[PDB]
């Protein structure tokens, strides 16, 4: 990411603030409904609306994104644990990272319409592609 | 498109509230800013260097309105998508040579722009139905590439 | 599929020389090695850790033969691809949940394996026709995802 | 790329040897015929079979790949000149790098069938994706 992107991403995430977990849960829900093939990775979850498992997992996702925003200059190091999980253990098809990214952007648009400007959308898209690349890097 | 009867009614009811000019201009502009290789197709339109020049370019707004109007035609003809877009598919394949992956990109940008305009009214379930619509349109536009 | 009459004859003449077992086993094995997330769908088959275990696994060979046999059915029914693969599309969408991007991946691996087996006889023009065939099959298999 | 990938890629390219330009030209031809949309980037070329422009451009492509194989630990530095060209000036749609990669692998299979083993195919695929990423990195 460029330095201007980094600045936009840190700025945009400070506006997300403490809602990162709630946005991560909503993004997951949007993904499970819009893209039902993704549900096969979560056989052990109650995928009900308001499910506590989705809410808890959304919190883990939002926390990892917040961690990534604090480590933009070394995402592979900060996320290496998660790379092994998604590529070797879970074998997540890389296409699904595009779907979750889209659902996360959709969620940010819903809740931060005045902050979700074209330049910020473009920097967040690059950030989410860069996270996704790291998480699929072990294959 | 595999859409229930309750789903279609929710899709149509949202379209009643869509300003084709505002939504369309914003969706085409965001495509050009976020996926900058798409600018290659629109050199006719002039200055597209920075986001500010894109979003205020009058030709971007006018073309986005035309794109959204044709989307609205698809929305009102969901049982005949291939035939509604046949002529446009020929135009995009044979004359402009747009890779069809870009139809999917624009459809997803449109969904993000609907989300931004309608907020909490753009529910996970309503997004899911719009994802089926935009995919149906992207595949109808890709029909004559095959 | 948009294929000329000379093109179809060249496609059919090459298929006469295709050993479905050898080609099929090699194409499915290469898919599993090159795109290792595809292994997720085939845990039934046992050890798929290293390339050597994949290429010699008898279930990989047998399944690849079945896949290639169904490809050959498409090749012999190029005017009715959607109907030849309707039942298989339901199976891959509803029961197995394979993302359709993987159909395109397997089709391209098959083309690379045809190239390896036929050498200079697999000309740029014959590859071009096979690219139309594998895309036609991938879209017929994706039909009922839509 | 992993160290095993690097070893496979350097080994496989030493078998390509001096045919890199000829393979690059054949790969382009395979791409123009299989994927006719790609022809719009080359209005100024004679795209005839045996065209000298394609042959000359295939040589430039093969040389850049050979350069990349000598600089696997710093592809962004070795290829930065080409990143600016493909992203800012030419605005090549990123999808076309997947198409050329596939056509290049197809060409290597044709000419090096005994060397194009499953493990070598997998390492070359990763190498070509890594080159493509660098060349589309400026957007
Ligand atoms: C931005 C992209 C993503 C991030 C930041 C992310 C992050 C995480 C985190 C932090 C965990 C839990 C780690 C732990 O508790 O040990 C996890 C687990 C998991 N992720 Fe991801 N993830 C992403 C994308 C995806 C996608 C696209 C899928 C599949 C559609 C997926 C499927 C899973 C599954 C199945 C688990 C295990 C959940 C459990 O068993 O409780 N992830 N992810
Ligand atoms: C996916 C949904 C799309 C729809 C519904 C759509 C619709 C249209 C329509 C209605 C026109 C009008 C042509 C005329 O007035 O005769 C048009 C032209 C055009 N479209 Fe699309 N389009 C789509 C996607 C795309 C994409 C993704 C691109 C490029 C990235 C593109 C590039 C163009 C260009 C360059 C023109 C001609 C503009 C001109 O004449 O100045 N379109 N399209
Ligand atoms: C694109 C061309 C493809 C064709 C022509 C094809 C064809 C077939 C056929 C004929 C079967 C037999 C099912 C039966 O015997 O009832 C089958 C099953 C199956 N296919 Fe596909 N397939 C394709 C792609 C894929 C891909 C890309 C994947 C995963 C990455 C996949 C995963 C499976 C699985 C897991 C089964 C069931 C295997 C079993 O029952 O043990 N297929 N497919
Ligand atoms: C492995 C991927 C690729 C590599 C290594 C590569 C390499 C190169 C090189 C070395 C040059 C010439 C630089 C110069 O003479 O200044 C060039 C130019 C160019 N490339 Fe690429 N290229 C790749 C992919 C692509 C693709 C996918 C396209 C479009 C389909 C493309 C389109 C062009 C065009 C239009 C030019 C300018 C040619 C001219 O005007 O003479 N390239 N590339």
């Amino acid at each position: 990411l460029s330095a201007a992107d980094k600045t936009n991403v840190k700025a945009a995430w400070s506006k997300v603030g403490g809602h990162a977990g709630e946005y991560g849960a909503e993004a997951l829900e949007r993904m499970f409904l819009g893209f039902p093939t993704t549900k096969t990775y979560f056989p052990h979850f109650d995928l009900s609306h308001g499910s506590a498992q989705v809410k808890a997992h959304g919190k883990k996702v939002g926390d990892a994104l917040t961690l990534a925003v604090g480590h933009l200059d070394d995402l592979p190091g900060a996320l290496s644990n998660l790379s092994d999980l998604h590529a070797h253990k879970l074998r997540v098809d890389p296409v699904n990272f595009k779907l979750l990214s889209h659902c996360l952007l959709s969620t940010l648009a819903v809740h931060l319409p005045n902050d979700f400007t074209p330049a910020v959308h473009a920097s967040l898209d690059k950030f989410l592609s860069s996270v996704s690349t790291v998480l699929t890097s072990k294959y | 498109v595999q859409l229930s009867g309750e789903e279609k009614a929710a899709v149509l009811a949202l379209w009643d509230k869509v300003n084709e000019e505002e939504v369309g201009g914003e969706a085409l502009g965001r495509l050009l800013v976020v996926y900058p290789w798409t600018q290659r197709f629109f050199d006719s339109f002039g200055d597209l260097s920075n986001p500010g020049a894109v979003m205020g370019n009058p030709k971007v707004k006018a073309h986005g309105k035309k794109v959204l109007h044709s989307f609205g035609e698809g929305v009102h003809h969901l049982d005949n998508l291939k035939g509604t877009f046949a002529a446009l598919s020929e135009l995009h394949c044979d004359k402009l040579h747009v890779d069809p992956e870009n139809f999917r990109l624009l459809g997803n940008v449109l969904v993000v722009v609907l989300a931004r305009h309608f907020g909490k009214d753009f529910t996970p379930e309503l997004q899911a139905s719009y994802q089926k619509v935009v995919a149906g349109v992207a595949n109808a536009l890709a029909h004559k590439y095959h």
